[PDB]
């Protein structure tokens, strides 16, 4: 947000070198669906519960493994 | 003879150059898509 301040005018298109860094804090993606920054942080929390979930006392050096294999 | 019919489908329809006249001071066109809320509606959920 901090820098999503100072590139909103260009001074739409951006006018300075901030404009595909700014395609990424919420750019309302038409039809050029690559990725949204709402989206990439959601994949984290997936990962955070997961990685919760083999630390979540149920012996954590065989519930590893036990995810281990499904890769 | 012709201007009375003019004016009778005017009645009608004079009301639509005006409808044109009150297009032209709106400059609110499809609403920007029938905006709901600070959800993206682009991103999912009829998002196109």
């Amino acid at each position: 947000n901090t820098l999503a301040v100072q590139g909103r005018t260009g001074q739409g298109p951006l006018a300075t070198t901030f404009g595909p860094v700014l395609a990424l804090m919420d750019n309302q993606n038409n039809s050029a669906d690559m990725l949204n920054l709402q989206t990439y942080l959601t994949r984290v929390t997936q990962v955070r519960l997961r990685l919760q979930q083999i630390a979540g006392s149920s012996d954590p050096q065989a519930m590893m493994q036990m995810l281990a294999q499904t890769v | 003879l012709l201007r009375h019919l003019g004016t009778q489908n005017s009645d009608a329809m004079l009301y639509q150059k005006m409808l044109a006249r009150v297009a032209h001071q709106f400059a609110d066109m499809r609403l920007t898509d029938m905006t709901g809320d600070t959800d993206v509606s682009r991103l999912f959920f009829t998002d196109e």
